[PDB]
C-alpha cells in the first residue's frame, strides 16, 4: 500500500529452536519478498500512470485537432512528443 | 613435578608421602628421592604446551559431551569422574564434520604429544613366564 516508509523487521524472526541454516534463509526470504513487493509496487504505478498520460495526451491532441489556429496547433505540437520513458 | 610450583614446602613434604608408595601388584614401591631438575622442568614445559594447545584445540561439542551426558545418564564412573569437575533439550551449534576431522586429527597428535611423556620404549614383550617367576622367555630384544 505503501512503498516509502520501510520497516524492516520491527519484530525478531529468530528461533533457537532450528538450523542457523534455516534462520539464515527465513531472514533471507524476508528481505528478498521485501524487495520484490517493492519493486513492483512501484513499476506497477509507474505502468499506471505512464498508461495514464499517454491516454490523457492522445485524447487530448484528437480532442484538439478539430479547432486549428496558432494556439491550437502549438499545444498539439508540444503534445505530440513521446512519454514513454521518465525524464 | 607440576604440583611443586608456587607453593609452600610444607605442601611439598605432604605431597611426596602421598605420591612414592605405589601398591601395584600386592607389592609397595618408593621412589627414591624424586627432584625437581631442569630435565623434570622441560618435560613439564613439553607437557603444558601441547594439554595448553589441546584445550584451544576442543572443539564446540567434545567439551560439553559430558555436560550434556550427565543429565540423564547413572554410572559409578561417571559419577567419580563427575566429582573432579567444577558445577557451572538443547541444540548442536553447527555440527561440520570436515572441520571434526582435521579437529580430532591435530587432537590426536596432541594426545601423543602428551602420551610419549611416560610411555618411554617398550623393550621386552614377555610370550611366556617361569613359574617361580624367575625368568620369562620374551621377545622383541633389542
Amino acid at each position: 500500500r505503501n512503498m516509502f516508509c520501510v520497516k524492516p523487521l520491527d519484530l525478531n524472526l529468530d528461533r533457537h529452536a532450528n538450523t542457523a541454516l534455516v534462520n539464515a534463509v527465513n531472514k533471507l526470504v524476508y528481505t528478498g519478498r521485501l524487495i520484490m513487493n517493492v519493486r513492483r509496487s512501484w513499476e506497477e504505478l509507474e505502468r499506471k500512470c505512464l498508461a495514464r498520460i499517454q491516454e490523457r495526451c492522445k485524447l487530448l491532441v484528437k480532442e484538439l485537432r478539430m479547432c486549428l489556429s496558432f494556439d491550437s496547433n502549438y499545444c498539439r505540437n508540444i503534445l505530440k512528443h513521446a512519454v514513454e520513458n521518465g525524464d | 613435578g607440576l604440583f611443586s610450583l608456587d607453593r609452600s614446602y610444607e605442601e611439598v613434604k605432604a605431597a611426596v608421602q602421598q605420591l612414592q608408595t605405589i601398591t601395584f601388584r600386592d607389592a609397595t614401591f618408593t621412589i627414591p628421592d624424586p627432584v625437581i631438575d631442569q630435565h623434570l622442568l622441560i618435560d613439564m614445559k613439553t607437557a603444558c604446551l601441547s594439554m595448553s594447545m589441546v584445550a584451544n584445540l576442543a572443539s564446540e561439542l567434545t567439551m560439553t559431551y559430558v555436560r550434556k551426558l550427565a543429565l540423564e545418564d547413572s554410572s559409578m564412573l561417571l559419577v567419580k569422574c563427575q566429582e573432579l569437575l567444577m558445577r557451572l533439550p538443547a541444540r548442536p551449534q553447527h555440527v561440520s564434520p570436515d572441520d571434526e576431522i582435521a579437529r580430532l586429527s591435530a587432537l590426536f597428535v596432541m594426545l601423543r604429544q602428551l602420551d610419549d611423556l611416560i610411555r618411554e620404549q617398550v623393550v621386552f614383550t614377555v610370550c611366556d613366564v617361569s613359574p617361580d617367576n624367575k625368568s620369562a622367555t620374551c621377545i622383541f630384544k633389542g
